[PDB]
């Protein structure tokens, strides 16, 4: 969650007030994948060290 | 846990806005009299040596030609820009080295202390103000800063509505009392870099 | 059967950080470190 | 200067940044451009980082030096438009979020065209993370951008 | 400041029931109540 | 036989490559049918139209 600060101003006497609420997000992040492959012989697999 | 994190917004507008107010203050109206915003115009405001320049003798300009009364308890005031391009002013090696890059900001300028304000204008080059105040120097003592009350906060507990019944609203009220200006304009030196259009 | 939400993507427990970032840049000024401070109990200070 | 590197853009990407986020922040580049900030001062004036001889200087303005190769280093031989070369911020708005290590598994029996024993066998791997920038105000990044 | 998510709707938590509830009618049958069970070996059980 | 879960390692993809998914397989073997059709007396309600 993300926001800021609210906002203030100088008012005079008997002088109404704004509103200041603030805004409000949502940062995010995604959770992706990677991946390799190696294929080998049978021959291979046995003969190599 | 609404109350505690508007609490602290609330202290983060307290601040953004007061100290934005100590430096640029209209003076007019409802603000109260900034500090460079007083010292506009006065005859603390001086020029520099050649045009449109920021030179090394400028500094030096400008810790002089205030008496030495108040130059013996004076304190400097600036933005990030112009302590940095100080910095760059040496480049042969002797007498203009405040310090070599890989250090921190020096605590010290010619034997006095040192401040920063963001409120200060920047760059003389991309603004399009013809005047640009970039560099400050006297007796902070007289500037006087005259407070009445701290930060409070008070609970609506009942907002009503149009026809004057409630509506289902519950307020948080926030005030804040403070006023400042400037009592010897001649204890300054603003250094002011006008750009002809 | 996936990640999607009509493919069991509805059984995924939600994680969240309830701590708040703020992302304003602020201010910071030492006008108030040199300057000189009075009380004032009224509408105006003088001198 | 367009298409040149001095100590000015050192100082600037430092500079041009709220306080805030200035006072705790680290440098992030290639060791191309620290060889070429090394190489500034020749006098011994302002830009002395150190002397020949001495290994990489773990701290410049105060704050922390990193390396990464990642990033390009050089705006002549290279032919891309933009040459991202240099980054000051406030790391910590930048999340690494983890899920799961390096993992690796053994398949038996691989298959061929007719979905027929073929006579090989593999090894398969896998790994998740994800990773963005929070609040993209507190940094800044320098582009020596060259001309067409 | 309401319910509203851009109006601080992102700091109510989320609250799942985890358990499924299935929506099937099934079949309620009785025939292996009274039925009799023999335990096959090959592919046909003669008798 | 009763029911039987299988858990398949690696599902593979059209180059004949693993694409990163998992099977479960399932089965079961039964068969009925009626010795004797004199034990029983069926009703049919024949509501032709």
């Amino acid at each position: 969650v993300s926001s800021a600060a609210v906002q203030w101003s100088w008012d005079a006497e008997f002088e109404e007030v704004s509103d200041d609420s603030p805004e409000f997000g949502q940062p995010e992040i995604p959770v992706k994948k990677a991946q390799g492959f190696v294929p080998i012989s049978i021959e291979a697999l046995q003969d190599e060290a | 846990n609404v109350t505690e994190t508007v609490a602290l917004l609330f202290a983060e507008g307290k601040d953004e806005l007061e100290a934005v107010t100590l430096t640029t203050g209209t003076g007019q109206g409802n603000q109260p009299t900034g500090i460079v915003t007083a010292l506009a115009g006065t005859a603390a405001e001086i020029a520099p040596v050649t045009a449109e320049t920021f030179a090394l003798a400028d500094v030096y300009a400008v810790y002089e030609q205030l008496a030495a009364r108040h130059r013996r308890q004076g304190a400097w005031l600036a933005n990030n820009l112009i302590y940095n391009k100080i910095r760059q002013f040496d480049t042969q090696g002797g007498a203009g080295l405040w310090t070599t890059i890989g250090n921190g900001e020096p605590s010290q300028l010619l034997g006095r202390p040192v401040g920063e304000a963001e409120a200060m204008d920047a760059n003389w080059n991309t603004s399009a103000s013809a005047d640009n105040f970039v560099l400050l120097y006297g007796n902070f003592q007289n500037y006087v800063i005259a407070d009445r009350i701290g930060m409070t906060v008070e609970f609506i507990p009942h907002l009503f509505g149009t026809n004057r019944r409630p509506n289902g609203s519950r307020g948080w009220f926030a005030y804040y009392r403070m006023g400042a200006d400037v009592v010897n304009p001649n204890a300054f030196r603003l250094l002011n870099v006008e750009t002809a259009s | 059967m996936g990640l999607t939400k009509a493919d069991g993507g509805y059984l995924v427990p939600f994680q969240l950080d309830p701590t708040v970032i703020i992302t304003s840049n602020g201010s910071l000024n030492d006008i108030r470190r040199f300057a000189r401070q009075v009380v004032a109990t009224g509408d105006v200070w003088h001198g």
